[PDB]
RNA sequence: AGGGGAGUGAAAUAGAACCUGAAACCGUAUGCGUACAAGCAGUGGGAGCCUACUUGUUAGGUGACUGCGUACCUUUUGUAU
RNA sequence: GGGGCUCAAACCACACACCGAAGCUGCGGGUGUCACGGUGACGCGGUAGAGGAGCGUUCUGUAAGCCUGUGAAGGUG
């Protein structure tokens, strides 16, 4: 099956008002002052204030 | 030199109050929609909501002629295989006494954004008093 | 202070001061011109209706100058008839200024 | 001031690459580095180093502060596309099209 | 003599497109949709020069039927006694007065009703 | 890779995929319209808003609301078909 | 056609009025034929098809001319 008319350029374009993307929960740990990913260790090693992997 | 043309914001609109007391349906229900629609002042023109506010009291009292009181029916489909649905005059003006009035005057309107307009004026009540008091409605004959 | 007046086949309500645009007349541009096809005047609130024409009253007005209108596109076509015709028109008109209206 | 920075034929579609720039259109460059950082799509990835060369060109030509800029303008323009040839089901051939697009950044103190 | 066709060809193709101004979709950016809207806005236009003087007419002969009632008498009745008596007036005046100059068409319909028509 | 300056040049939006660089097609910005409304998407009438300036019988941009209105070619006795 | 219509907004007679087309008239323009020496009168829907009159493009002569870096052709308002 396969369309009978080509779709206009406004008809194509109501079809993507959904396909915006959303921001993610970053959070700042206040030991450091580093932006991280909430709940997520940070790309340093910290995580709610502690040393875990520590590179 | 051109024609005069009514402007939206600055139409003049009455109240007026109607009794359907003994009043025949269909000649009680073309006086309403000329006003509704504003036939009756010079300053009419097609496009343009120039009508006056029409209050309707003794709903369930209005009159036909004929046989009409059991043989007039009314039809609606509901969008379902087989919903066709009737009910005649008799029992809907026992139970929804003013859909009678409405419906027969929106019939004698345009089938339009505008004409949807018009019919917001019309105010229908199955007792004898109305709560538009404060618009001061006045009496209107036939 | 207005009348109604007879011109060019048409009928104009005409105020004093006025600029109005009417059929072309053959008459040079600035050259007075009256108007004695007066059909209503009124003066205030004192009306002289007009039997065929109002008996005495004449109004007064002088040409400003001459042109054309835009121009309007005529077309004929007749569709899978293997037709078309195109045209173009633009009318004349005279422009007067109404000087006086006596009653 | 609006001082600009251009990448030309990035290799990705212009319509996966307009998604990320409207996520930073108006922001100050502050919170639009943040956001770029930790996207998880490959636009983010190549549009982050042409906001950072923006911000560096503002620094250094103009002398600029970082902390006193925003995104003023961004968008994503359509590059020459490379034309390849895909083998299909009984020998039917396909022409594959691979896009690529232009991205400017541009950063105003004001 | 070889005659290429490249101006000539564009300055006719451009012609069209400006007269398709503000329309829809392909009708205001590709030729062959174009050429057939342009041809059908001037096949309306043509029609509607006589319709304009339809459309108006009725909406004079509207207004002066309103304005009449309010003065006691219905349009068919006073047209019929404006003949019978001299008057003359357009209905574009008429219609006119109605709307603006209100005591003046109360003094037209009482000459009107005075010839019993 | 690609850019931002600086330099050469009469001219780099003449920078090597380099004279000019149109159309389809894809974007960013501004103005107006659009979420109770039914159909070849225009045309006749027409308010409101915005811009410019000659400050409203003006010019330009939008077109709420409303009358009318079933593409083009070919082939046919005959096509919205 | 719908709303709705019953001493009708139905039917049968008679009467007067009005609406109603690109029909006719009014005003302003353009054209074909004929007659007279610019005026008159009488026309101007149209497929296949016949007849008449023109626009624009490239090249040759006019031109060893004329225009043009104080800006050609081309592109865009
Ligand atoms: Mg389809
Ligand atoms: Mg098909
Ligand atoms: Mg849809
Ligand atoms: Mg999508
Ligand atoms: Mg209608
Ligand atoms: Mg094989
Ligand atoms: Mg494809
Ligand atoms: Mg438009
Ligand atoms: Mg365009
Ligand atoms: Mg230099
Ligand atoms: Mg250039
Ligand atoms: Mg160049
Ligand atoms: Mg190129
Ligand atoms: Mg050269
Ligand atoms: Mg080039
Ligand atoms: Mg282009
Ligand atoms: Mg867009
Ligand atoms: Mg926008
Ligand atoms: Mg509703
Ligand atoms: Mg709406
Ligand atoms: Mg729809
Ligand atoms: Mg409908
Ligand atoms: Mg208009
Ligand atoms: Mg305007
Ligand atoms: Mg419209
Ligand atoms: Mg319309
Ligand atoms: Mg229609
Ligand atoms: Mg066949
Ligand atoms: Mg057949
Ligand atoms: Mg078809
Ligand atoms: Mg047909
Ligand atoms: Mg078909
Ligand atoms: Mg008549
Ligand atoms: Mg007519
Ligand atoms: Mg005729
Ligand atoms: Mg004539
Ligand atoms: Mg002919
Ligand atoms: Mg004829
Ligand atoms: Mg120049
Ligand atoms: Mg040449």
């Amino acid at each position: 099956a396969v369309q009978q008319n080509k779709k206009s350029r406004s008809a194509r374009d109501m079809r993507r008002s959904h396909d915006a993307l959303e921001s993610n929960a970053l959070s700042v740990e206040k030991s450091t002052g580093e932006v991280h990913l909430r709940h997520h260790v940070s790309p340093d090693g910290f995580y709610r204030g502690r040393k875990v992997v520590d590179k | 030199m051109k024609t005069y043309t009514a402007k939206p914001e600055t139409v003049q609109r009455d109240w007026f109050v109607v009794d359907a007391a003994g009043q025949t349906l269909g000649r009680l229900a073309t006086e309403i929609a000329r006003r509704l629609r504003g036939k009756h002042k010079p300053e009419y023109t097609p496009h343009v909501d120039t009508g006056d506010y029409i209050v309707v009291i003794n709903a369930e009292q209005v009159r036909v002629t004929g046989a009409k009181t059991t043989d007039k029916m009314y039809y609606h489909h509901s969008g379902f295989p087989g919903g066709i649905k009737s009910i005649n005059f008799e029992k809907l003006i026992a139970k929804a006494p003013e859909r009678v009035i409405e419906t027969a005057v929106k019939g004698m309107l345009p089938k339009n954004p505008l004409g949807r307009d018009m019919y917001r004026k019309l105010k229908v009540y199955k007792g004898a008093s109305h709560p538009h008091t404060a618009q001061q409605p006045q009496e209107l004959k036939i | 202070m207005y009348a109604v007046i007879v011109t060019g086949g048409k009928q104009h309500k005409v105020t004093e001061g006025e600029f109005l645009k009417v059929e072309k007349l053959d008459v040079a541009t600035g050259e007075a011109i009256d108007f004695d096809r007066v059909l209503l005047v009124a003066n205030g609130e004192d009306v002289k209706i007009g039997l065929p024409v109002v008996e005495g009253a004449k109004v007064t007005a002088e040409v400003v100058s001459h042109g054309r209108h835009d121009k309007v596109r005529i077309i004929k076509f007749r569709r899978r008839k293997h037709h078309m015709k195109r045209q173009g028109h633009r009318q004349w008109f005279t422009e007067i200024k109404i000087t006086g209206i006596q009653a | 001031m609006e001082v600009a920075a251009k990448l030309s034929g990035a290799r990705i579609s212009a319509q996966k690459a307009r998604l990320v720039a409207d996520q930073i259109r108006g922001k100050k460059v502050g919170e639009a580095l943040n956001l770029l950082a930790f996207s998880s799509k490959k636009a983010a990835e190549i549009m982050k180093k042409v906001l950072e060369s923006a911000v560096a060109n503002a620094e250094h030509n103009e002398g600029a502060d970082v902390d006193d800029l925003k995104v003023s303008t961004v968008f994503v323009n359509e590059g020459r596309s490379l034309k390849r040839i895909m083998p299909r089901a009984k020998g039917r051939a396909d022409r594959i099209v691979k896009r690529s697009c232009h991205i400017t950044v541009k950063v105003a103190d004001k | 003599a070889r005659v290429k066709r490249g101006v000539i060809a564009r300055r006719r193709h451009k012609k069209i497109l400006k007269l398709a101004k503000g329309y829809y979709g392909a009708r205001s950016r590709v030729f062959r949709v174009a050429k057939q809207a342009v041809i059908k806005a001037g096949q309306y236009a043509y029609r509607d020069r006589r319709q304009r003087k339809r459309q108006f007419r009725a909406l004079w002969i509207a207004r002066i039927n309103a304005g009449a009632r309010q003065n006691g008498l219905s349009y068919s009745r006073l047209i019929a006694g404006l003949k019978k008596a001299a008057i003359e007036i357009d209905r574009k005046v008429l219609a006119d007065l109605a709307v603006n100059e209100k005591a003046a068409f109360t003094a037209i319909v009482e000459k009107a009703k005075a010839s019993l028509a």
